[PDB]
């Protein structure tokens, strides 16, 4: 992200001031106050003028802040956990 | 004919000494795909040392590492047992000394003829350089277990085995020879 | 004694004898050892060739629909997340039933954080697989202990992108340098720089199979050299002694 | 590697049997167990085939035993995996990834004449997708 | 046969004019698709099914 | 709705009674031959 | 040759006839099972719907007795979907075929 960040900042010729995000969180709308946290939140209360991280594309993220294209794709995927012995040639029958 | 025959067990000896030797030596083992001076590259791995071979860092020779502890995993005591006779090569050098045995005693049984039983111990020490030798090469395939082709010293090492072999059963011819040839004179 | 116990090695080997017992009972004898040895030896070829081939056949998982059908490696989502969404509301059978397998299953498969998640992909020594996202897995795949590996390709479509505040100035011209970057592969230097570069991570039997009965044959063809020896050694010197 | 240490084992058993056969002069020969004969021997008992001769002493037959214990065992892993060969038809793909075509030559691959693809191709700053180039 | 990963990543939009009305309501459904999981619907039966 | 391996001794167990049988017969035998030319 | 022969396992459910393609399978050209197979979410019924539809030649039959003797005639290349009482009924009559 910094360097992705960098590359945006030396195309369209700015200076950048990195933060983290205040709560370490992504983002998400909350259905009891309909307040935004996290960068969108973030961007969206106007603390922030961009966000570079790993936001998802959504459609309830779309509504309320711009998203540019993708700069990286992915999907759900699987992770799985990953010598025949010197007298293996007896294995055929029980010792 | 005794002095062709001695000519003969003289040059195999002489010859498989010089093949085992070369074999252990240099480096042409096997061809095979990995790492240099530690990307990926076509390099040729012997018996101690791996090098390039037209790659970035071509020439250069990285000492192979036979105990992969960099995740401390021991498995069992075979394994570590197995490691550890490919690292010592052990085999292979025992070979390489059986056949200098061999060829020392050659030379001496020249200077003694009436002691016989020096040319049977050459005999012998052939055949257990022999030996020696094809269990050194099943350990070497075996730590290969854990694309790929053979050098040229591989080959070397199986023709200095094979020459071994015949030079022990002609030196066996030898110590029969002498000792039908002193029971034909004794008789009499 | 010594001729007995020599025709019966060569008849469990099924080789070449000198000799034959010719009483009744000595034929007997040797009759009840060839049935024997002949169904021993048939038994081991043909658990032999089981093995071999069960090996053989052995298919290893790599799609999501192998995951679906098998149910002995279990596997689960995170206990929340866009993951939990999308297998509820995906329509597509395999999903479903993997979905419907996730929700109705004991012990819960299920896990807190993605951290738990790989420990106890980690620690289940193959048992449990996880449902992650690609690039995660990815970064993950190539850090030590190198034990976990992604298989298959990605379930669903998903991206990341460039947040700007609605209604800004950054926002299209943020969008066309995403869009060059993409263009000119810097993108992908970046995602080879930061997930592999700095990364920290057949059908014919093969010498190791048969390593031991090689083993054998040299420590035999030692044995009997050396007590050649020593009974060439023994007569010389009662020879020698004698006379 | 498994057939040339047959033939290496094959080589050492022979030279082993013939030596232990006749080098005692005591034994001059009662046995016929020369070299030739010593070759033959083994030969036979690789392939199952019985033998005209059999070794008589105890260093013999211990050769002998161990080399019919060899045999049998490879004969038996050769059935047995040309068994599993015939049983289970595997279908193996030559060319999986792009790197695999990279490394490779036999096969050979290309782009559009002018498109998408090979402009992509064209200007790379990967070593893989360089050497595709 | 198709081998191997995708050797980069490209996408496949619904192009509106620029400064029209159709293009947020667009974007919009195109994400409310995506999210439901139709799109890989007609992708599967376009793709696969058929 | 919640719902190869060595051959051991006993696959085998029939051939080693049947060796064992056909031993124990032989020995009847030549004891049986052997008491006869006794006799 | 005995190990393939012994793990070939014949069709007992719906389930192995849509796991597979070799021996095709398909209902009657205007019935109510064509509409059950058309109006259905179980996994099973969906996919040899989808097996229908994408079939080619086409594996709907206009009649009962056209549909059985397709079967009768493809010497065992085809499956036929029908009433469980009307089925047991011609598989007991002569000559024995299906």
């Amino acid at each position: 992200c910094v360097d992705l960040a960098a590359e945006i900042a030396k195309h369209c010729g700015f200076k950048y001031k990195l933060t983290i995000v205040g709560d370490g969180k992504y983002g998400a709308r909350d259905a009891d106050t309909k307040i935004w946290n996290g960068m969108v939140g973030e961007l969206v209360y106007g603390k922030a003028d961009i966000a570079i991280a790993p936001l998802t594309i959504t459609l309830v993220r779309e509504e309320v802040i711009d998203f540019s294209k993708p700069f990286m794709s992915l999907g759900i995927s699987i992770m799985i956990k990953k010598k025949p012995g010197v007298f293996s040639f007896l294995d055929p029958l029980a010792y | 004919d005794r002095g062709v025959q001695m000519l003969l067990t003289t040059v195999g000896a002489f010859a498989a000494f010089s093949l085992m030797t070369i074999a252990v030596g240099t480096d042409y083992w096997l061809y095979s795909r990995g790492v240099c001076k530690t990307e990926e590259v076509m390099t040729h791995s012997g018996l101690w040392r791996t090098c390039c071979l037209e790659g970035n860092f071509k020439g250069l020779c990285k000492q192979i590492d036979h105990f992969p502890e960099d995740a401390d995993y021991e498995a069992d005591t075979a394994e570590y047992f197995l490691r550890a006779v490919r690292a010592s090569s052990i085999f292979p050098i025992l070979s390489v000394i059986l056949l200098f045995m061999g060829g020392l005693c050659i030379a001496a049984s020249e200077f003694y003829k009436t002691r016989h039983n020096i040319i049977l111990s050459a005999g012998i020490f052939f055949v257990s350089a022999g030996l020696s030798n094809i269990i050194g090469i099943i350990v070497y395939i075996s730590a290969n277990a854990g694309s790929y082709s053979y050098g040229w010293s591989f080959y070397f090492g199986a023709l200095s085995f094979i020459i071994a072999e015949m030079v022990g059963v002609l030196a066996v011819h030898m110590f029969i020879d002498r000792h039908k040839q002193l029971r034909a004179t004794a008789r009499a | 004694i010594f001729n007995s116990l020599w025709f019966s090695l060569g008849a469990f080997m099924q080789q070449g004898c000198d000799i034959s017992p010719r009483s009744l009972s000595g034929r007997i004898v040797g009759g009840v050892w060839w049935f024997f040895t002949l169904i021993i030896i048939s038994s081991y070829t043909a658990n032999l060739a089981a093995f071999l081939t069960v090996e053989r056949m052995v298919s290893p998982i790599e799609s999501a629909e192998d995951l679906s059908k098998q149910t002995e490696i279990a596997y689960g989502t995170l206990d929340s997340g866009s993951t939990k969404e999308f297998f509820r509301r995906s329509k597509i059978a395999v999903f479903d039933k993997m979905w419907t397998y996730m929700r109705s299953a004991e012990p819960s498969v299920f896990v807190r954080t993605t951290a738990e998640g790989v420990a106890r992909v980690r620690k289940s020594k193959g048992k449990y697989a996880y449902l992650l996202e690609s690039t995660m897995n990815e970064y993950i795949e190539q850090r030590k202990p190198c034990d976990t590996m992604k298989v298959g390709g990605n379930l669903d479509s998903k991206g990341y992108d460039i947040a700007t505040p609605k209604g800004s100035s950054l926002g299209t011209p943020v969008n066309l340098a995403v869009l060059k970057l993409s263009e000119q592969g810097v993108l992908d230097k970046l995602k080879n720089k930061w997930w592999y570069d700095k990364g920290e991570c057949t059908s014919a039997l093969s010498l190791s199979n048969v390593a031991g009965v090689f083993y054998i044959l040299v420590g035999g063809l030692g044995l009997a050299m050396l007590v050649a020896l020593i009974e060439f050694c023994y007569k010389s010197r009662a020879e020698a002694k004698r006379m | 590697e498994i057939w040339m240490c047959i033939v290496f084992a094959y080589i050492g058993v022979s030279v082993v049997l013939f030596l232990v056969s006749r080098f005692s002069p005591y034994e001059w020969s009662t046995n016929e167990f020369g070299i030739f004969n010593s070759l033959w021997f083994s030969l036979g008992a690789f392939m199952q085939q019985g033998c005209d001769i059999s070794p008589r002493s105890l260093s013999g037959r211990i050769v002998g035993g161990v080399w019919w214990f060899f045999t049998l065992i490879i004969i038996s892993s050769y059935t047995a995996n040309l068994a599993a060969f015939l049983t289970v038809e595997r279908m193996v793909s030559p060319i999986e990834s792009a790197e695999d075509l990279s490394k490779q030559t036999e096969i050979a691959y290309g782009t559009l004449d002018s498109g998408s693809t090979k402009e992509f191709f064209r200007r790379s700053k990967i070593a893989v997708f360089d050497k595709m180039w």
